[PDB]
RNA sequence: AGAUGAUGAGGUUAAUAGGUUCGAGGUGGAAGCAUGGUGACAUGUGGAGCUGACGAAUACUAAUCGAUCGAAGACUUAAU
RNA sequence: ACGCGAGCUGGGUUCAGAACGUCGUGAGACAGUUCGGUCCCUAUCCGUCGUGGGCGUAGGAAAUUUGAGAGGAGCUGUCC
RNA sequence: AUGGUAGGAGAGCGUUCUAAGGGCGUUGAAGCAUGAUCGUAAGGACAUGUGGAGCGCUUAGAAGUGAGAAUGCCGGUGUGAGUAGCGAAAGACGGGUGAGAAUCCCGUCCACCGAUUGACUAAGGUUUCCAGAGGAAGGCUCGUCCGCUCUGGGUUAGUCG
RNA sequence: CCGAUAGUGAACCAGUACCGUGAGGGAAAGGUGAAAAGCACCCCGGAAGGGGAGUGAAAUAGAACCUGAAACCGUGUGCU
RNA sequence: UUAAGUUAUUAAGGGCGCACGGUGGAUGCCUUGGCACUAGAAGCCGAUGAAGGACGUUACUAACGACGAUAUGCUUUGGGG
């Protein structure tokens, strides 16, 4: 049956990935706080 | 399905008692070689 | 005088490996290897390979006449086991178990 | 009569291949049920090629598959003509016979009784 | 006779039991040839296949030499 | 266990939908009707039909029959 | 004359240190785990193993002090069966190769899909592609294949996207 | 004083395996040196053994040289 | 020549003792990573590229350093052998 999570390239770069999470302030939180962390990727 | 109590020792090796292996045929190579499988000319060295 | 070989993390699980070394206890060692000739079970060729072996100490390292010895000891312990998920049922574990096999013959004599 | 773990159509192909192979070959290794069936219908067939006339040629080609052997000398017969041909002037005067069954032992994948049959 | 094992018929004088081959019993009209018909077909040659499961002959068939298992009669006591 | 759902059904009742009568300002209720509606389990310590291997076995041992009961099978009836 | 899950004031032990004293110890000293002693304790002074360099006793003080259950958590371990299952479909024989083949390769015959179990292009996946050689694991076998190893590698555009 | 379920989640491959679309969640595993001196050498089957060999003050001190214990579980002997 | 009594003779199983397995951390060790005191800073950069990374660079190549196409580093002053 069709399962969640169909996967696509470019609407993974497009909601999540790095211009998008810098061009909002929460966002900018977002990739603070994985820094913070010491997460190997940020996203 | 399920049991109720576990079983012991000495109640599964009670059930293996009749679990085991019989001894097998073994009329003699008078010819040559290894000795064969009853009524055989068996494939491993078989002078039946 | 006493030999032995043992045969360590042979892969078959201890209780298949007991049931054929139950025949060859206590026997002559020619007609041990016609026993373990003679049996279809997985586990036959490996306890021919160690019993070859270790009548192939008590000829060479102990210089006794193979045409003597009898099967002294034969048993199987257990190894250690590995463990593997089943992706073919639901999501349970299957354990690969293993065994160590040693065989000791000798000449009845001291 | 056997089965031999077969449905009907499955059972026939597989006879008529193994008394073709058997026409062939001349001894053949298989497992020990195949080959208690296989002695009867490779029995009649001999039957019919002892008898020798058109009428049976056409019964034993019902049977036999079409198959062709390279013969010493660079030939080719068929099957029937091998059967029709050769293996009935071997046996022209043996009345029932013509195949024996020697055992092997187990095979290695299953326990299974191995066994060769063959044309005498 | 049977899930298996058990039971039963039997095994190198041994067909014995099974297969086979010849049989018959029972079940369902050939191939070829000829004749007639323009042809489809019909008729004669005449109860053909089967025997798959229901008698005789056989060694085709196994055990190779096969091998293995299996007593030293209680005692006593008194009643011969 | 109004014997019997780890033997079977799911018509009844009662879970989410919906409607009628009636009550309630209302959300909703009644149990009054009405149509629709998922019932699991490889049998083990165990307890419950059939069929085998051995601890026995008292002369060696083997081939040929007790009948105590543990017993079990209850078998009914209509017209001349 | 002398019981109480709730009760008071009791003598004691495992870890640590003072704060000490005094010992066992590199001709061995352990501790710890297998030994006849002490015992209501908790807790320590002489035969195997260990090693192979760490512990006790006495008095007092301090408590990550204080070990059968909580459908407790898990470093975790291991049991309870040769049971259930092995995921739709037709294979048979001969040859070959090998330490070893119902399985691998070649052959012949047979079979199945055939508006598809065929052939292309997207998305998606990212070296699975191709040769050699061992596969210690992997595959609801074996290797005597690839989806482990080595590289030998291997992707070429003015016009295709 | 943490003495390494530790001041740390992490004194090892750690915000890593892995899990989740994403925010996020989040382990296990630590431990010579006396000196590799790591079984040349040599002998029977690939793995694994049996011998000798060794720097071995000691390999049931063989890659589980932090040694290294227990219990569960074992399994093969036997006394009754 | 009768009546009677009795025991073994398998240990499949039971308890004890023996001996090699699996297991994994009781003892000892560790102190690589922090509780807190003292002192020092100064909180800390850059529109001279600031702020964490991505790709690279060793004769051989798999993560951190250098930071870097001058790349497993270059010059210079002083230590040091």
């Amino acid at each position: 049956v069709k399962r969640t999570y169909q996967p696509n390239k470019r609407k993974h770069s497009k909601v999540h990935g790095f211009r998008k999470r810098m061009s909002t302030k929460n966002g900018r939180k977002v990739l603070a706080r994985r820094r913070r962390k010491g997460r190997k990727v940020l996203s | 399905a399920v049991p109720k109590r576990r079983t012991s020792k000495t109640r599964k090796n009670k059930r293996r008692t009749h679990f085991k292996i019989s001894v097998p045929g073994m009329t003699e190579c008078p010819n040559c070689g290894e000795y064969k499988l009853s009524h055989r000319v068996c494939k491993n060295c078989g002078s039946y | 005088m006493e030999a032995k070989a043992v045969a360590r993390t042979i892969r078959i699980a201890p209780r298949k490996v007991r049931l054929v070394l139950d025949l060859i206890r206590g026997k002559n060692a020619a007609e041990a290897i016609a026993i373990l000739k003679l049996t279809n079970k997985a586990s036959s060729p490996v306890i021919e390979k160690v019993l070859m072996s270790a009548l192939a100490n008590a000829e060479h390292n102990y210089d006794m006449n193979t045409d003597e010895l009898v099967v002294k000891e034969a048993y199987a312990n257990e190894g250690p086991t590995l463990k593997r998920f089943r992706p073919q049922g639901r999501a349970s574990a299957i354990n690969k178990r293993t065994s160590h096999i040693t065989i000791v013959v000798s000449d009845g004599k001291e | 009569y056997r089965k031999l773990g077969r449905t009907s159509d499955q059972r026939k192909a597989m006879l008529r291949d193994l008394a073709t192979s058997l026409i062939i070959s001349e001894r053949i290794e298989t497992t020990e049920a195949r080959a208690k069936e296989v002695r009867s219908v490779v029995e009649k067939l001999i039957t019919l090629g002892k008898k020798g006339d058109l009428a049976s040629r056409r019964n034993a080609a019902k049977t036999l598959r079409n198959v062709e052997i390279l013969n010493e000398d660079e030939t080719t017969q068929t099957a029937l003509q091998k059967l029709f041909g050769e293996i009935a002037e071997r046996y022209t005067e043996r009345q029932g016979g013509y195949t024996r069954i020697l055992k092997q032992g187990p095979r290695r994948g299953d326990g299974a009784e191995s066994v060769i049959i063959e044309l005498v």
